């Protein structure tokens, strides 16, 4: 099973996420993300430092987007 | 050619190697190798089709990728050829690696922007084109989202490991691989890219010419592990789904196996190995 789906506010932008593997969203713009093998996430805002939910991958690519808006 | 290490370098080769790197750039050829690692990051899938990392192709991909880069430079300047970052011994932000005469330092702290540099986005010389969001400049944080870069006794623990690779071929395995790409155990490479911050950090982590040097080494430590190993050889070797046997073609290429990359002396050599 995929992980819940998920909608909220962090740090000003909209961050969704819902089962599609997993399909996450940056103020309505697509952010790649990818699971690995143990359960844990990463996204091509941060490919190399993996976080434990698909959650954890939109908060920590809205941080280091510090307020840009996220190309498709 | 002679891969140096980028600390012994003199003052000319830096200069000839950056011209080199940013005339790759004015042409567009620069981005495209942005582009292509690009692809493939998000593509390879640690339960799917997996070539440029997470998989045993990571390191034979990577040295072909490297050796495209390289003669790419060597287009422009015949006397370049790529330098690697031993970062078990240059590992402050005091290092020359990231002098004005080379490649800049850290970020600014609101932004992350490198201020100093040839590659500096004030230059006119560095705009970031590939890129997963509106902003086009370079940026790093170096040491700000882990404390430090792998040392040398962790690298040996590394090279110690006998099996190059091991089922399941992922981001879950044990063996060398999976330990010197860094998803299991003490982290060497991705831990790097995480250390230097900004786009190293990102899915267009080439977009920092830094890239380059820490892949030169990685490919460095792979030779290093060869010489510790005589008797281990690539894996897998014939019948994986998803993975590249030693005598399958490689994408993009499809002309070249890890069977062909496994010798790097065929190209290259490092100034010690």
């Amino acid at each position: 099973a995929a992980p819940e789906s998920f909608d909220e506010v962090y740090k000003g932008r909209r961050i969704q996420g819902r089962p599609a593997g997993y399909e996450v969203f940056v103020d309505g713009v697509q952010l790649h993300v990818m699971r690995n093998a143990d359960g844990s996430w990463i996204s091509v805002v941060s490919h190399y430092d993996p976080v434990p939910t698909p959650r954890a991958a939109a908060r920590a690519a809205v941080d280091e987007l510090q307020g840009a808006p996220l190309l498709p | 050619t002679v891969r140096k290490n980028q600390a012994t370098l003199t003052a000319d080769e830096k200069r000839r190697f950056v011209a080199a790197v940013l005339e790759l750039k004015r042409s567009g050829r620069y981005d495209e190798f942005v582009r292509t690692h690009n692809e493939f990051i998000m593509s390879d899938t640690d339960s799917g089709e997996r070539t440029g990392h997470r998989s045993p192709s990571f390191l034979p991909w990577h040295r072909r990728f490297l050796l495209d880069f390289e003669q790419a430079l060597q287009s422009v300047d015949s006397s370049v050829t790529l330098p690697y970052w031993d970062w078990s011994a240059d590992r402050t932000v005091r290092a020359s690696l990231w002098a004005p005469d080379f490649l800049g330092g850290t970020g600014r702290s609101t932004d992350g922007r490198v201020m100093d540099g040839p590659f500096a986005a004030s230059t006119g010389n560095w705009p970031i084109n590939v890129r997963v969001d509106s902003r086009t400049y370079l940026r790093r944080s170096l040491g700000g989202s882990v404390a430090e870069l792998p040392t040398r006794a962790e690298v040996e623990s590394v090279l110690a490991i006998s099996a190059y690779d091991l089922p399941p071929y992922n981001s879950a395995s044990e063996g060398f691989r999976n330990h010197l790409e860094g998803w299991r155990g003490v982290n060497l490479h991705n831990r790097v890219h995480v250390w230097v911050g900004g786009q190293m950090a990102t899915g267009v982590s080439p977009n920092d010419p830094v890239f380059w040097l820490h892949h030169a080494y990685v490919d460095k430590l792979w030779a290093e592990w060869q010489r510790r190993h005589p008797d281990s050889a690539y894996v897998p070797t014939g019948g994986t789904p998803d993975v590249v046997d030693l005598n399958e073609t490689m994408k993009p290429w499809n002309t070249v196996r890890p069977a062909d990359l496994l010798d790097h002396t065929a190209y290259y050599t490092f100034d010690a190995l």
